[PDB]
């Protein structure tokens, strides 16, 4: 009964309607970026100044 | 010593049909237009038809030895 | 400010459903898509045969462009 | 007169919990509604992103 | 008289949508510019603070930028000095002026290269093809004195010698200096150098179709959700009669 | 531009009556060896190669 | 020769409005001679029009058309409004004229 | 009054135009680039300040000045390109919506139609001194190219363009004063906008079948607001992709470099949207005469609405006339493409006959076709 | 941030040019709304009573 | 006129000492912001004597 629940504590009320979105968005952003790097990252594996960097750091 | 890969892989692809064809006909120009001393001819097309076909088959391997 | 001035109209009668009573994209395969080939079907020999047309007057003169540019042999024979 | 008229049939549409005719709709209402709206909610997080 | 070649297309590790630049590449490639293109040519958009992060360390790059001597002041007698690069400091250009580059190479003007990939069709790929296809003409062409032979370059004359050669130098990661090998870095390189942002725009890009992707599909059930209510409805027309 | 004798001459042999611009060769200079020009298209404004 | 009737029944059929169940008349451009004539239609035959009308609207934002039964059929098509259009532009061209006299 | 939203002297007025504003129930997509070239217009706007905000017109720093900004400003590059493509964006949905009206006969709103050829002349003046700015090789010629066609008109030519170039070639009082009527006309725009808006609301949209819709009349919220959203988003995917994954698809190279009086490019092509008329310019080999061509296609505009022979309103019931719009669309690619051609046969011809039957299907052949539908129809 | 540096310098000018020449069409605008508002009631008067009986 | 700081200064001489009536439209520009002040100011004042506020 999620959808219900969900109706009930957070789709029902204008105001709590907002709240979702606002910390939806935040929860979003947070794993969406991540995941995206990662993807990102992964396809290019090896050739990113990260991959690289190992090398000459050295201070 | 040293080696290209290029020089490898253009003398691998110059062996390619579409290559001997075109390499056999610029030698033909080459050879009528160095022989005369009043023609405007000259073998840029041929040349060109050569190296086109050439190096169109030298893209596809060079990189792969490169690095 | 306009409705309620628009048109003078007798015995019509109409039916419709909430939103959330129906679905939003129903009868896909039953009705959908069989519509838009209908769709498509009525409309390809109006449309297509211009841009056909198009395509291959393009064809033409760009190989012929290209055809000019090449050697005449003919023109160092002797 | 009025008597002879009737709804059409919309089962052609109808969401399939309120396919049935004698099963309460409201039942499945706030399912319906909290899909619909779910749906909405993700598109302003998205929108908001 | 308008013959020419168009360069094939090789596959840089960066030409796919979601392909970032082989840093080692453009590493590299950097040295080739140092060490052999930039006794011509200048690239008055880069400065060393650039390469931070991208290719060399913080600590590299001040150590390059010092490498040069640059022109300041002027001081308290209002005269100008010689000081040591700062990372802030662009690349510093050959010559004083086109007049005196040209002066130096036969009348002719190597363009700067900081947007050579973008202001040449083929990019890359031309610029490669330029770099190794160097020949004699063909039978009937005549090329004149100072200009090279080059079927890639329009006209096929072109004033640039042949740049590089095996071994011209030694890359410090002890990849093997081959003209191909040299050619597809300082390449790599000149992309970079053209467009810095590169890899950052293919990243927003991957985001940019999730989203769109995400948002245009929840917007499709939307419109035909509210939409439905017209597209299900139906009417008859009941006359009194 | 510095045109040399045999240029010089093939801008004698030109039917004037016959050109858009009804001018003859010598009409244009001071010194048949020079020619001197201002580059710019009189059509749309680009310059003569 | 039927040279015409050949060519009109192809083209009405081409046309395609009778697909909605819209008469010839029905299609008009309601410039200002159809206003006028439109005023003047029977109570009955303009509240069916009006059907007819709102009904192919219906249609054409559903992306539908009617079955091939439904559809009116070249010799059954009404010209219910030709009648008195003709009579309002004939009526409209003798002010005209008269204006000039 | 008992509700604000109609009361309120300004609400009131976005009430009526994006609220309770009748629509008719059947428009299509083709009534979504409406919508979409407004937005086009704030999207412009507001990148175009974001990057004035770097610019500097000078001849001396222009081009270095777009290039510390895609290279120093935070995002600068990303701004730049959703300028430099929403300007090609907005050509797109300026083509289209023009398509639309053409085919549907939405010109027989003729002030809505009038003010929207207003609105095109200035989408394209706007665009040629925007373009000059970055003053690269394309910017510095395309303005050589286009300023010097004034000079073919009689008597006053030469003088309208030495006044226009602020001096005796194109230069920095150009640039200068290009800068200023970029950052004005656009704002212009928005005004006419407004004008043709009113206009048209003094009917309403017309629709697909060209048949009264005041039997089936909708709110244009939700069910427009929400369809034009959609499109929205549908329009915005293209633009971002080629944006972010192909930037450089539509310029040209020779703009990487600074422009230099002294060296014209070799081959001196417009951008996409500008071919078709390019290419109309140079098929009368004549500099007046193809000044007037190039003039008259796009001023034939005007003349739409009063080649309107059929009795009906749209071609959606017009089948001959259908082929005959789809022959003018071809018709128009085929321009596109001999624009970007050379002068040289076969383009050469090609193009004088695209130019001639482009006039030949407005002037001539859509009255006559739809005189000859008209009896078909027996009327 | 208003600066777009440490210290009011050349970012600060040329966006300060972009919003001089911006603002005075934001005035026109509100202009439009300041004599929309107007007209709900038309001007008043020096005596400040109403004038509905001599317009 | 020219946002640089390198040039702005400069490029307002050049429109006083070099454009057509340059100088005399800046002296228009200059003081018709006075002006500007100086009507508001009455309109505000007009505004506050007579209720014109209400
Ligand atoms: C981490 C990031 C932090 C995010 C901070 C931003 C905070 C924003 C939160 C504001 C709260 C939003 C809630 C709105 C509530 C109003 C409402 O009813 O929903 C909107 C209402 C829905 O109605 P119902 O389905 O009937 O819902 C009734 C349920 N009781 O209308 C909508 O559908 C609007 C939402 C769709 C958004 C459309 C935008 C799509 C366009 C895409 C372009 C991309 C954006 C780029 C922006 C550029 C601008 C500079
Ligand atoms: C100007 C510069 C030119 C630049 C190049 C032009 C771009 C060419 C790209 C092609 C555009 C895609 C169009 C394909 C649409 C296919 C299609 O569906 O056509 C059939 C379809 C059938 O509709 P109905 O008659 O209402 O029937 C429905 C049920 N009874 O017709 C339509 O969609 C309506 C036509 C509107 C599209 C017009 C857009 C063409 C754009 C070019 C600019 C032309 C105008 C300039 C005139 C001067
Ligand atoms: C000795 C000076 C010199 C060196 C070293 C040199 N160049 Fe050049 N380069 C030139 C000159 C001179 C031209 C001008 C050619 C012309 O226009 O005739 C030129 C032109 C070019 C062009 C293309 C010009 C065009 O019109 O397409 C490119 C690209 C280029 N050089 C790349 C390089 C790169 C990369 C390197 C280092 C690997 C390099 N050059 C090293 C002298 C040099
Ligand atoms: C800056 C450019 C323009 C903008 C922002 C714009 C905006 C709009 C808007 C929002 C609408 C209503 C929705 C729609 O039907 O699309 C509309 C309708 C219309 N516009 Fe434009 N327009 C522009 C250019 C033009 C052009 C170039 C023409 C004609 C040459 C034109 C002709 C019309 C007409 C006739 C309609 C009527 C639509 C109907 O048939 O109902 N517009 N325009
Ligand atoms: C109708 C909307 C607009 C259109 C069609 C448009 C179009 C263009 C075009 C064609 C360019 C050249 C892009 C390039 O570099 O290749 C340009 C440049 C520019 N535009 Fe706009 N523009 C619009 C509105 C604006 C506005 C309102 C401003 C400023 C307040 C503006 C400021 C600029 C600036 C500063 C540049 C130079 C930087 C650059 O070239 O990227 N534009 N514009
Ligand atoms: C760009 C600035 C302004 C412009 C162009 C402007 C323009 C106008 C116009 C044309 C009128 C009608 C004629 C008149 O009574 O003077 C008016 C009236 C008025 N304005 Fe402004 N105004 C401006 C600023 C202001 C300011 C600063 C205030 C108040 C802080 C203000 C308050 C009013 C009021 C209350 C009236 C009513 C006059 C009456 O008592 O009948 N205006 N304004
Ligand atoms: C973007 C562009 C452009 C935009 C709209 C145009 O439409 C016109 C505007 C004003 C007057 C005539 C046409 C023309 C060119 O501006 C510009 O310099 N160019 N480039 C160009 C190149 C060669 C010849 C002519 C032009 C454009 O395409
Ligand atoms: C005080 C807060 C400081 C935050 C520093 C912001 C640094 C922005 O870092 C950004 O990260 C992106 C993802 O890796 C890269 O693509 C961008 O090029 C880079 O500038
Ligand atoms: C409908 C299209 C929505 C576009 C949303 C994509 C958001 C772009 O995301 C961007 O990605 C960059 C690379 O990691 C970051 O450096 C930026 O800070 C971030 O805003
Ligand atoms: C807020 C969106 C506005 C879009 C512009 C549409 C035009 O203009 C019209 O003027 C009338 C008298 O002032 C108003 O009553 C109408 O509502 C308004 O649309
Ligand atoms: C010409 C400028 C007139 C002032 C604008 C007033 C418009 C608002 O006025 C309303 O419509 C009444
Ligand atoms: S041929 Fe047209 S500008 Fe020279």
């Amino acid at each position: 009964a999620l959808l219900r629940q969900a109706y009930s504590a957070l789709f029902r009320r204008t105001s709590t309607f907002a709240l979702t979105v606002v910390l939806g968005a935040v929860l979003f952003e947070r794993a969406f970026d991540q995941g995206a790097d990662a993807i990102f990252e992964h396809l290019n594996e090896g050739k990113l100044w990260k991959h690289i960097k190992h090398k000459y750091e050295a201070s | 010593e040293l080696v290209d890969p290029l020089t490898t892989i253009r003398e691998h692809c110059e062996q390619t049909e579409k290559c001997v064809k075109a390499r056999e006909r610029l030698e033909l120009c080459d050879a009528r237009v160095s022989s005369r001393s009043h023609t405007e001819e000259q073998c840029t097309e041929e040349l060109f038809d050569f190296l086109h076909a050439r190096d169109h088959c030298v893209a596809h391997k060079l990189f792969n030895k490169l690095k | 400010i306009h409705f309620g001035n628009l048109a003078r109209v007798r015995h019509i009668i109409t039916y419709s459903l909430s939103p959330f009573e129906q679905r939003a994209i129903p009868n896909i395969f039953s009705d959908a898509l069989p519509n838009v080939w209908r769709r498509f079907s009525s409309q390809v020999f109006k449309v297509a045969p211009p841009f056909l047309g198009a395509y291959l007057l393009y064809s033409w003169g760009t190989q012929e462009f290209e055809r000019l540019k090449r050697k005449n042999p003919a023109d160092y024979e002797n | 007169v009025h008597n002879d008229v009737t709804v059409p049939d919309f089962s052609a549409y109808r969401r399939e919990d309120v396919m049935d005719a004698t099963t309460s709709s409201q039942t499945s209402s706030e399912d319906r509604k909290g899909f619909s709206y779910l749906v909405t909610a993700t598109a302003c997080v998205a929108t908001a992103y | 008289g308008e013959l020419e070649l168009h360069p094939p297309a090789f596959p840089w590790s960066h030409g796919g949508p979601l392909s970032a630049l082989d840093h080692s590449s453009v590493r590299r490639g950097f040295q080739v510019y140092k060490q052999v293109c930039s006794a011509c040519h200048s690239m008055d958009y880069v400065a060393f603070r650039n390469l931070i992060g991208v290719t060399h360390t913080e600590a590299e790059a001040k150590a390059l930028a010092e490498e040069v001597e640059v022109q300041d002041g002027p001081d308290e007698n209002g005269e100008l000095f010689m000081r040591p690069g700062k990372i802030s400091d662009y690349f510093p250009k050959p010559y004083p002026n086109p007049e005196a580059a040209r002066a130096a190479n036969n009348g002719a003007l190597p363009p700067d290269l900081s947007y050579i990939v973008n202001a040449r069709h083929g990019g890359e790929d031309y610029v490669f093809s330029l770099l190794t296809g160097y020949c004699d003409p063909p039978a009937g062409v005549v090329v004149r004195e100072g200009l090279h032979y080059n079927p890639y370059f329009p006209g096929q004359a072109i004033g640039m010698a042949p740049p590089i050669y095996n071994e011209i130098l030694e890359y410090d990661d002890g990849t093997p200096a081959t003209m191909s090998q040299i050619a597809k870095d300082v390449c790599t390189f000149l992309r970079w150098a053209a467009e810095p942002e590169h890899d950052q725009r293919k990243r927003m890009g991957l985001k940019m179709l999730l989203i769109s992707a995400l948002l245009t599909s929840l917007l499709y059930y939307m419109k035909r959700h509210k939409w439905s209510v017209l597209k299900s409805r139906k009417m008859a027309y009941r006359p009194p009669k | 531009r510095h045109r040399t004798q045999a240029e010089i001459n093939q801008e004698a042999e030109v039917d004037v009556s016959k050109l858009r611009d009804p001018q003859h060769d010598l009409d244009r200079v001071k010194k048949p060896e020079w020619v001197i020009l201002v580059g710019v298209c009189t059509h749309l404004g680009c310059v003569p190669i | 020769g039927r040279l015409m009737d050949r060519i009109r029944k192809w083209y009405y059929n081409a046309a395609g409005f009778n697909k909605y169940g819209l008469m010839r008349d029905d299609t008009l451009y309601e410039d200002d001679d159809v206003k006028e004539a439109l005023k003047r239609l029977p109570e009955d035959l303009y509240n069916e029009r009006m059907f007819r009308i709102k009904r192919a609207l219906d249609l054409s934002l559903k992306h539908r058309i009617l079955p091939k039964e439904q559809w009116v059929k070249y010799e059954e098509d009404k010209p219910y409004l030709e009648p008195y259009l003709k009579e309002v532009i004939r009526e409209r061209l003798e002010r005209e004229a008269w204006n000039k006299k | 009054a008992p509700n604000i939203r109609k009361s309120h002297p300004l609400l009131k007025m976005i009430n009526n135009s994006l609220i309770d504003l009748p629509a008719p129930s059947n428009i299509s997509a083709w009534w979504n680039f409406g919508s979409l070239l407004a937005v086009c217009l704030m999207t412009q706007i507001l990148t175009g300040l974001l990057l004035a905000m770097h610019y500097t017109a000078d001849t001396s720093l222009a081009f270095s000045s777009v290039a510390h900004t895609c290279r120093n400003v935070q995002y600068g590059w990303l701004i730049r390109n959703l300028h430099a493509n929403g300007a090609s964006f907005f050509f797109i949905c300026i083509f289209l919506h023009i398509g639309r009206g053409l085919y549907y006969g939405s010109y027989l709103y003729k002030e809505t139609w009038n003010t929207g050829v207003i609105l095109l002349l200035t989408l394209m003046a706007t665009a040629f001194v925007g373009y000059v700015l970055p003053w690269g090789q394309m910017s510095f010629w395309g303005a050589t190219v286009i300023t010097n066609l004034f000079s073919a008109i009689p008597y006053i030519g030469h003088t309208l363009v030495e006044w226009a170039w602020g001096g005796f070639s194109v230069d920095n009082p150009t640039l200068t004063r290009f800068f200023a009527l970029h950052f004005l006309l656009p704002f212009a725009i928005a005004g006419i906008t407004i004008i043709h808006l009113t206009f048209l609301h003094e009917s309403g949209s017309n629709n697909p079948l060209g048949i009264s819709s005041d039997s089936d009349k909708i709110p244009f919220h939700p069910y427009y607001s929400f369809k034009d959203i959609l499109g929205l988003t549908l329009m915005l995917t293209p633009f971002l992709t080629l944006a972010l994954f192909s930037p450089n698809l539509l310029g040209d190279p020779e703009n990487f470099t600074p422009a230099n009086p002294l060296v014209t490019p070799p081959h001196i092509k417009p951008e996409w949207y500008f071919l078709f008329a390019y290419a109309i310019l140079r098929s009368i080999p004549n500099k007046l005469g193809g000044v007037l061509a190039l003039a008259a296609s796009v001023l034939i505009l005007f003349l739409i609405p009063f080649l309107h022979k059929s009795k009906q309103r749209t071609m959606t019931f017009r089948p001959l006339s259908q082929t005959l719009f789809w022959l003018l669309v071809a018709n128009l690619l085929i321009l596109t493409w001999i624009g970007s051609q050379p002068v040289e046969h076969p383009f050469i011809i090609i193009g004088q006959m695209a130019s001639l039957s482009y006039f030949t299907i407005l002037l001539i052949l859509f009255p006559t076709i739809g005189t000859l539908e008209n009896k078909m129809l027996n009327y």
